[PDB]
């Protein structure tokens, strides 16, 4: 029995124990329309730019543990990747889609006196 | 040259949030695409079935070269819809050279001009339009599996960024959700058919599977029954792609939801790219000896969808009385045709394939371009119609309605005439164009022994006819429910113009009517230039087919 | 000196008019070989890109705002040098894979390479690439600038793939190593 | 043999389902998922490490259109404010 | 497969009978005579028999099939143990190699 | 009556006078009259070219016949052994 296994397995019954002290000697009783309003478009950036730069550096990965044979040559398609995704993050950062700038006397009225008429 | 452009477009555009740069960034594109050209006739003297490249991922021929170029000038003429403005003030007295290349007009032009308009103030538009043009063009050029499946990918889902970039119509949102979704279907059908191709040979190279389906047709243990199921599952998505019946509901819906201008990109660009891949493949998979591989053959598929879509392209049109639905089914009926010719592998057929697809490309660009046109020139004119009236999005999409184009003829007859010009081009009336289109594809399918297509293809052929006369009709035997704006022409509703030497010092100043504003120069030439070449092909018609009887021979040469 | 093996890998033949020179030259070849016209072309081509956005300036204003037209124009004049130095590249490199017209670069080529058999040094030079990594980019580059309209490709490797037998570059060595031979002899 | 069935699973979506568009971007899901189990398990069998490589593209790639559709499906959102078909 | 790179770094199993199949149609194979591709018929066998293994499968289930009906015929007075022949082969266990070789 | 440079210098012409009758503009003031020249002279420059394709177009598929009836001979010998 691997001990990978045997791991997984006693951690699963820690868990299992501590649910099973507080459901049988733990009290219990019987103490237990809605409006709706629009969500902020920043979370779905947040998962959006993480996703897709998630999936970058799993790309280089690769690299990481090949970089002997990959040499000289390997090394420029790492880096014209890198320079292409480093483009679209950018575009990230100049466009602010996370609303890097979302919180924040000039006066339009200067008047002369020319005297009596 | 197309990726150098998309990375420095997208730095320049990364660094900026103004949208009164887009007109600009437009035109870069098409100075950035006239380059991509030049380097793509550089690169046409060799002759060869083919040049793998890169490794082996991707290869390059005469054909391949011939239609990145045709894409390239296709999405040129395409982006001047968003880089010149609608409308223009025409004067005698500032039309010299001296006056154009010396001195300057001034005049309040933001309402005349429509300078503030949706498809004037998208930043991101040409970057995105790139986006799919690459994708095209390395489909054309790709030599493998995945190549494959990540040329389509590129493709698509730029074109469902298209349809959705106009975020703030509630058409368009909805347009861009049904492409994606039934679009995604798609490409599962296209990876499958992909996988199922890797995991029965072992290669992801096209050369491999050609090799072995070429020693495979001989006239035991492992019949390769695999190469036409899989290209069948991985046809049935491309079908969807060019909207081939049975796999056509969606463009219907998808071509009248997006705005008309960004319709014209999506409706033309796409099947360019899929036919021509087609092409290639159906000559290297098509057995010779009639044996057990020729009766599964995958491209049965293409010859019932031909079929399919010469019946539900010209029937259900009859009924269509919105102009944009009308064309999305006219399209249906012309890849039926295109369908017919690429399924008959002929040398006849091939070069009747070649010809009918640029020559459609380019009418089915100039219906777009004559329909934008009239949408702009509308400005002038108002009517009283409560059915113009409960329209949406009449903004993004102004002729909605064939019936808006009733008495198009007194408005503006010779744009009229160019309209219909190009309709009877579509019928295929002699000798415009489209009628010697058709006919070298009947007659390659007729050479072949395609009777019973070829007799389905004429008789379709009155049907669809039927649909294009109605929007004939309106144009030309019905007065004009429009009627020219009042307040344009009303004796003292007149707008100043000043004209100015190269010191910005004054010359003359002239007072201007609404009768003064005219259709822009890029959108009138496009229109005049391609109208004339339906028209008058019979007399220009030696280069452009020799172009293909040398290509056909090329792929062909035994 | 010879390696009996004048031709050690099995390369694309393709059907063009002139002789193939190298199916993948290097960067600096291409440079080298590069004529007085190929230039003129390349920065005509170059100044092509930001005239036609200037033209397209005074013809048909753009109404943009105070400095949106210097951006554009810089925008413009990186693609016009982009695409004018690609230009100038495949007007070069199309003589070495005898699709134009190439006599001029074939007798530099012969003279050049002749004068390294005779000298030592490897017919392509020496690099600091495996060889296995030398096939990998001799089959990327190799013919890739006929690709220049999709995707730019440059060879900076010093390889020995390049798609011509070698022969005729030894033949001439010996033959003109004989020549010196006899001159030398009869002082 | 699994990776067949799943497959029906991503097309028994499109069948049952009438009006949850959802569970058709789900279904995209699964019958990506079921044809890259398959490459991948071919591959084990012949030895051939571009069949992960392909794989990994189409994890890659199919991460990235699902992130495109959920952005279409939140601006199509933000203008009806129901993904529910009407049916 | 087909593409020459395997699972631990190494090239992958089946590429020589790739390689040999595609050496067999770049020279049989031609302009003047597309009947040479015949030749190239058995080695394409070979290849599709490296990738799924359907002819060797077969192989073995007849073969399996005579092994165990022998060894029902026969019968194994004393057939080695599991303990034995982890024995066999061993520096101080020559009884037990012996007895599992029955010499 | 098919002249590549007459046919397109008409051409050009004829794409100017539609043109401005698309635009309903005058066909003829005299401040616009440069416009047909050079309408016509970009048409003459296109059709010049297509004079050097067609060319090339001729020599190449001369070439192609040869080959093909090249290819019959070599045949049709092979098969009187
Ligand atoms: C943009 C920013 C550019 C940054 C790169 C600076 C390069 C610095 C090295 C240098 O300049 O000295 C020259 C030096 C020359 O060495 P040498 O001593 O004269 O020996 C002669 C030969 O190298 C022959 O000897 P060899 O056979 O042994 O050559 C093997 C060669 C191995 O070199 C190679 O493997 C060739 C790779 C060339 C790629 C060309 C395609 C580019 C277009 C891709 C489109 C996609 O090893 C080297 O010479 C050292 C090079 C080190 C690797 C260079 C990696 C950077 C390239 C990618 C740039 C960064 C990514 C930008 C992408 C942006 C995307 C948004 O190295 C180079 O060869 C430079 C090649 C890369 C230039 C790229 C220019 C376009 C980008
Ligand atoms: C490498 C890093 C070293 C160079 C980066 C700094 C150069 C100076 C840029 C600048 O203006 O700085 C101020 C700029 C903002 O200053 P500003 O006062 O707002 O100026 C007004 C606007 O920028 C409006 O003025 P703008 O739009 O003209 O300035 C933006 C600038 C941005 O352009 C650049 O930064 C050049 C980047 C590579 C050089 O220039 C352009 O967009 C026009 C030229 C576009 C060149 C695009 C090259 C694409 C790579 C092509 C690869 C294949 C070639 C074969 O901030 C920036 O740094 C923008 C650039 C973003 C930095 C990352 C660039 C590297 C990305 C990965 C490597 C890609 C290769
Ligand atoms: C089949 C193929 C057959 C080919 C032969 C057929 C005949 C060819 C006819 C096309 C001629 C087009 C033309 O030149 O119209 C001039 C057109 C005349 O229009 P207009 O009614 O007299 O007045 C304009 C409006 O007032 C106000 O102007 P706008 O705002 O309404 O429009 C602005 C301007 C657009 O501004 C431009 O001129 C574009 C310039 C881009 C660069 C072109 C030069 C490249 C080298 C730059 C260095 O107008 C246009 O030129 C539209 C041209 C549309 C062509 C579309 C492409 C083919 C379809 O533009 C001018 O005002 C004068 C420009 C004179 C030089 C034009 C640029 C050089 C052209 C060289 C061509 C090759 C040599
Ligand atoms: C109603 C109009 C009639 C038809 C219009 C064009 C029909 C005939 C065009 C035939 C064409 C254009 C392909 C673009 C058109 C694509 C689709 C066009 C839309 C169809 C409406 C393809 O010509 C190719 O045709 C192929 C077979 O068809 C051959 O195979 C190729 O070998 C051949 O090059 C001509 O290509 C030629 O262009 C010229 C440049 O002047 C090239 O000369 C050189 O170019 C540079 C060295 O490259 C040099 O620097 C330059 O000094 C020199 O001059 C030629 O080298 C060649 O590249
Ligand atoms: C329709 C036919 C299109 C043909 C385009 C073409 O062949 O131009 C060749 C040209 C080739 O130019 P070129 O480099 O051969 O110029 C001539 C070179 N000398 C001087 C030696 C003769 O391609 C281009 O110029 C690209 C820009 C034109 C495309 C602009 C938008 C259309
Ligand atoms: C119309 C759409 C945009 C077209 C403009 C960009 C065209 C991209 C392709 C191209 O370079 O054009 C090919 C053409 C042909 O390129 P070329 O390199 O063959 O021209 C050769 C010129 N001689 C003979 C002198 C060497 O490019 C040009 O040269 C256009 C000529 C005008 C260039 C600008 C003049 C100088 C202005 C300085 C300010």
């Amino acid at each position: 029995m691997s001990a990978m296994s045997i791991y997984i397995i006693f951690v699963s019954i820690i868990a299992i124990l501590f649910l099973a002290i507080d459901l049988i000697f733990a009290p219990h009783n019987p103490y237990k329309s809605q409006s709706r309003s629009p969500f902020n478009i920043s979370f779905f950036i947040y998962g959006l730019v993480f996703l897709l730069l998630d999936l970058e550096i799993l790309l280089l990965y690769p690299f990481a543990v090949s970089e002997y044979v990959n040499s000289a040559y390997g090394l420029a398609a790492a880096l014209i990747f890198i320079g292409i995704i480093t483009i679209g993050f950018v575009y990230e950062l100049g466009h602010d889609a996370l609303k890097v700038h979302s919180r924040q006397l000039k006066s339009s009225v200067v008047i002369s006196y020319l005297g009596n008429i | 040259m197309i990726m150098i452009s998309i990375l420095s477009l997208l730095l320049s555009t990364s660094v900026t949030l103004r949208r009164d740069m887009s007109i600009l960034f437009n035109r870069i594109s098409i100075i950035a695409l006239a380059y991509c050209i030049l380097h793509d006739t550089m690169s046409l003297s060799f002759i060869s079935k083919g040049i793998g490249l890169h490794g082996g991922l991707l290869h390059i021929t005469n054909l391949t070269q011939i239609f990145h170029i045709f894409i390239f000038i296709i999405s040129i003429l395409i982006l001047q819809l968003t880089s010149f403005y609608p409308r223009k003030v025409w004067i005698p007295e500032y039309s010299s050279l001296k006056d154009i290349f010396f001195n300057k007009i001034l005049y309040y032009r933001t309402k005349i001009i429509n300078k503030m308009g949706e498809h004037m103030k998208i930043i991101e538009y040409p970057l995105i339009l790139l986006f799919v043009i690459s994708g095209a063009v390395f489909l054309i050029s790709t030599n493998d599996l995945v190549s494959i499946f990540l040329s389509i990918e590129l493709q698509s889902y730029g074109l469902y960024l298209l349809s959705t970039i106009y975020r703030n119509s509630e058409l368009s949102t909805t347009g861009g959700l049904i492409y994606f979704l039934l679009g995604g279907l798609s490409s599962c059908f296209i990876l499958l058919g992909t996988s199922l191709l890797y995991v029965n040979s072992g290669t992801t190279s096209l050369d491999g599977l050609y090799i072995l389906n070429s020693i495979s047709d001989v006239n035991s243990w492992y019949k390769p029954y695999y190469l036409n199921f899989s290209l069948l599952i991985f046809s049935i998505g491309f079908l969807f792609k060019v909207s081939a019946a049975p796999f056509h509901f969606w463009s219907p819906d998808v071509y009248d939801a997006i705005p008309t201008i960004v319709t014209t990109f999506v409706a033309i660009i796409a099947k360019i790219s899929i036919f021509i891949f087609l092409l290639e493949l159906v000559y290297y998979t098509n057995s010779n000896a009639n044996s057990y591989l020729s009766e599964f053959s995958w491209t049965y598929a293409l010859l019932i969808s031909s079929l399919l879509s010469l019946i539900i392209g010209t029937v259900v049109g009859l009924t269509q009385f919105r102009i944009k639905r009308l064309l999305a089914y006219s399209t249906i009926s012309h890849v039926g045709f295109i369908l017919l010719a690429l399924s008959v592998s002929s040398i006849e057929s091939t070069q009747a394939f070649i010809f009918y697809l640029i020559q459609y490309s380019i009418s089915n660009l100039n219906a777009f371009f004559i329909l934008i046109t009239i949408g702009f020139s509308l400005y002038g004119y108002v009517t009283n119609n409560k059915e113009y009236k409960s329209l949406l999005d009449k903004n993004n999409s102004p002729i909605q309605l064939i019936s808006q184009l009733k008495g198009y003829f007194y408005i503006n007859p010779l744009l009229s005439l160019s309209l219909a010009i190009t309709i009877f081009s579509f019928v295929g009336v002699p000798p415009l164009v489209g009628f010697f289109a058709k006919q070298m594809v009947l007659s390659a399918a007729l050479d072949n022994g395609y009777i019973f297509l070829s007799l389905i293809a004429i008789i379709t052929s009155v049907i669809g006819a039927v649909y294009y006369l109605n929007v004939i009709k309106e144009i030309f035997f019905y007065s004009p429910e429009h009627e020219v704006n009042p307040v344009l022409n009303e004796s003292d509703s007149n707008f100043s113009l000043r004209i100015l030497n190269e010191k910005n010092v004054l010359i003359r100043s002239v007072l201007l009517k609404g009768r003064n504003i005219f259709i822009s120069s890029p959108f009138s030439i496009t229109i005049s230039i391609i109208t004339n070449v339906i028209l008058l092909f019979i007399f220009m018609n030696k280069e452009w087919l020799s172009m293909g009887t040398i290509l056909v021979q090329i792929l062909f040469s035994a | 000196n010879t390696p009996t093996q004048t031709y050690q890998f099995p390369s694309k033949t393709v059907k063009t008019d002139y002789p193939l020179i190298d199916n993948d030259p290097h960067f600096t070849r291409v440079i080298r070989y590069a004529r007085p016209s190929d230039y003129a072309h390349g920065l005509a081509a170059a100044a092509a890109g930001p005239a036609a956005l200037w033209l397209m300036e005074r013809i048909s204003p753009s109404q943009v705002g105070r400095g949106g037209f210097a951006k554009a124009m810089r925008l413009a004049g990186f693609i016009g040098l982009a695409g004018g130095f690609l230009y100038f590249y495949q007007r070069s490199i199309l003589r070495f894979y005898g699709m134009s017209e190439n006599a001029r670069e074939v007798e530099m080529d012969m003279r050049e390479m002749t004068d390294r058999v005779k000298a030592g040094l490897p017919l392509y030079g020496e690099s600091r690439l495996s060889p296995a990594m030398q096939g990998v980019a001799a089959r990327q580059s190799r013919y890739s600038a006929l690709f220049f309209g999709v995707m730019p490709w440059f060879n900076f490797v010093n390889h020995n793939q390049h798609g011509v037998d070698t022969a005729k570059y030894y033949q001439q060595a010996e033959r003109e190593l004989e020549a010196e031979r006899l001159a030398r002899e009869q002082a | 043999n699994i990776t067949l069935i799943l497959f029906l699973i991503g097309i028994l979506g499109f069948v049952l389902n009438r009006k949850n568009i959802i569970l058709m971007l789900i279904s995209i899901e699964i019958m990506l998922l079921s044809i890259t189990f398959l490459i991948l398990l071919s591959s084990l069998n012949m030895d051939d490490i571009i069949g992960q490589t392909y794989a990994i593209y189409i994890i890659v790639v199919a991460g990235a259109e699902s992130a495109i559709g959920l952005g279409i499906l939140v601006a199509f959102y933000r203008l009806r404010g129901s993904i529910a078909i009407e049916y | 497969m087909a593409s020459g790179y395997g699972l631990n770094g190494g090239p992958s199993r089946c590429f020589p009978f790739w390689q040999e199949l595609l050496a067999c149609y770049v020279t049989n194979s031609s302009e003047d005579n597309p009947d040479g591709k015949n030749k190239c018929i058995p080695v394409m066998e070979d290849y599709y028999e490296c990738l799924h293994h359907r002819k060797e499968a077969a192989r073995v289930r007849a073969l399996q099939a005579a092994y165990r009906e022998a060894e029902a015929k026969k019968l194994q007075e004393n057939p080695p143990t599991a303990g034995q022949i982890r024995n066999l082969g061993l520096l101080n266990k020559e009884e037990d190699t012996k007895k599992v070789h029955c010499a | 009556m098919v002249n590549r440079i007459l046919f397109w210098t008409g051409f050009g012409l004829a794409v100017r006078f539609w043109q401005l009758g698309i635009e309903m503009r005058p066909f003829f003031n005299r401040k616009s009259l440069w416009a047909y020249p050079l309408f016509g002279g970009v048409g003459a420059s296109f059709g010049y070219w297509l004079q050097s394709i067609d060319e090339k177009q001729t020599k190449m598929l001369e070439e192609r016949k040869q080959a093909i009836l090249e290819k019959r001979a070599r045949r049709a010998q092979r098969q009187a052994e």
